[PDB]
C-alpha cells in the first residue's frame, strides 16, 4: 500500500 | 559529482537563505524527494509552505530543475504558486503558497465525496490539465496527495518535481516515472508517451474518490504494475454506487490504448462535469470540518 514514487 | 550538482543549482535559485525572514518551521508532511514544511513570515505573520529537498536523496538529481522549469514558466489558478527557490546547504527549498486545507488524500481515506464534489475535483484538475498539456507539461504524477485544498474548498495542483516537457522536437517521453498505482499502462509498458498519462492517472485518482484507494492496493507495487500493465482497465469496487454519468466518464479515462482516451480539453465538455458544485461544496469535507 505504498504511496510513494518510484 | 554531488558538490557538482549543487553548484549548478546555485546558478538558478534565489540568492540568499530564508531563514533570514521565516520562523516556526513545522513539518506538516512528506514525499519521496523530501519533506513540506509551514513556516512564518516573521515580519507579516503570512503562513507559506517550504519543501525542502536533499540533493543527496534523488532517485533523479536532474528532475529537481522541473520545479525551477515550471515555477519560471507554467504559472496558472487551479496550480500551486511557488514564490522562491534556494540552496541551503545541501538541500534545495523551495518557498510556495500554504494550502491550508490540506491534500485530497486526507478526504478520500476519511470521508465519501459526493458527485458534485467529484466532479467539482475533476474540473480544477482538468482546467489545469488542459492548459499544461497545451504547453507541452505532462504532470506524471496525479494521485489525491498532488491535488490541495485552501480553507474555502478551492483546488489546486502541486508537486511537479515528476514532470516532463513534450514538444515538435520531443513529442513522447520515455521515463518509468511516476508512483505504481496511478502509473498508465503504456507507460508501464514503456511505450513512448505523452500527456495522455495524465487523463490515466485522473481517471485512477476518481477510483480514490470512490473507493477510498487505487485498484490492487492491497498488492505489493511491482505486481500492482503487472496487472495494470496486463489486464482489462480496472473496476470500481464500489460500481454499482456511482451513477451512470460518472461511469461514462470514468469510461473515457481509463481506456488504455492512448489514442483511443479522451484529451483533457474533450473532457472539459463531458456531461459528468455539469454536476460540478462550487468551492463551497467542498468545504466540509474537511478534517477541521468533518
Amino acid at each position: 500500500r505504498a504511496r510513494y514514487e518510484m | 559529482s554531488h558538490e557538482q550538482f549543487r553548484a549548478a543549482l546555485q546558478l538558478v535559485v534565489d540568492p540568499g537563505d530564508p531563514r533570514s525572514y521565516l520562523d516556526n518551521f513545522i513539518k506538516i508532511g512528506e514525499g519521496s524527494t523530501g519533506i513540506v514544511c509551514i513556516a512564518t513570515v516573521r515580519s507579516s505573520g503570512k503562513l507559506v509552505a517550504v519543501k525542502k529537498m536533499d540533493l543527496r536523496k534523488q532517485q533523479r538529481r536532474e528532475l529537481l530543475f522541473n520545479e525551477v522549469v515550471i515555477m519560471r514558466d507554467y504559472q496558472h489558478e487551479n496550480v500551486v504558486e511557488m514564490y522562491n527557490s534556494y540552496l541551503v546547504g545541501d538541500e534545495l527549498w523551495v518557498v510556495m503558497e500554504f494550502l491550508e486545507g490540506g491534500a485530497l488524500t486526507d478526504i478520500v481515506t476519511h470521508t465519501r465525496m459526493n458527485e458534485e464534489q467529484i466532479a467539482a475535483v475533476c474540473l480544477a484538475v482538468l482546467q489545469a490539465l488542459s492548459v499544461l498539456h497545451a504547453q507541452g507539461v505532462i504532470h506524471r504524477n496525479i494521485k489525491s496527495d498532488s491535488i490541495l485544498l485552501t480553507h474555502d474548498g478551492r483546488v489546486k495542483l502541486s508537486d511537479f518535481g515528476f514532470c516532463a516537457q513534450v514538444s515538435k522536437e520531443v513529442p513522447r517521453r520515455k521515463e518509468l516515472v511516476g508512483t505504481p498505482y496511478w502509473m498508465a499502462p503504456e507507460l508501464i509498458s514503456r511505450l513512448p508517451y505523452g500527456p495522455e498519462v495524465d487523463i490515466w492517472s485522473l481517471g485512477i485518482m476518481v477510483i480514490e474518490m470512490v473507493d477510498g484507494e487505487p485498484p490492487y492496493f492491497n498488492e505489493p507495487p511491482l505486481k500492482a504494475m503487472k496487472m495494470i500493465r496486463d489486464n482489462l482497465p480496472p473496476r470500481l469496487k464500489n460500481l454499482h454506487k456511482v451513477s451512470p454519468s460518472l461511469k461514462g466518464f470514468l469510461d473515457r479515462l481509463l481506456v488504455r490504448d492512448p489514442a483511443q482516451r479522451a484529451t483533457a480539453a474533450e473532457l472539459l465538455k463531458h456531461p459528468f462535469l455539469a454536476k460540478a458544485g462550487p468551492p463551497a461544496s467542498i468545504v466540509p469535507l474537511m478534517r477541521q470540518n468533518r
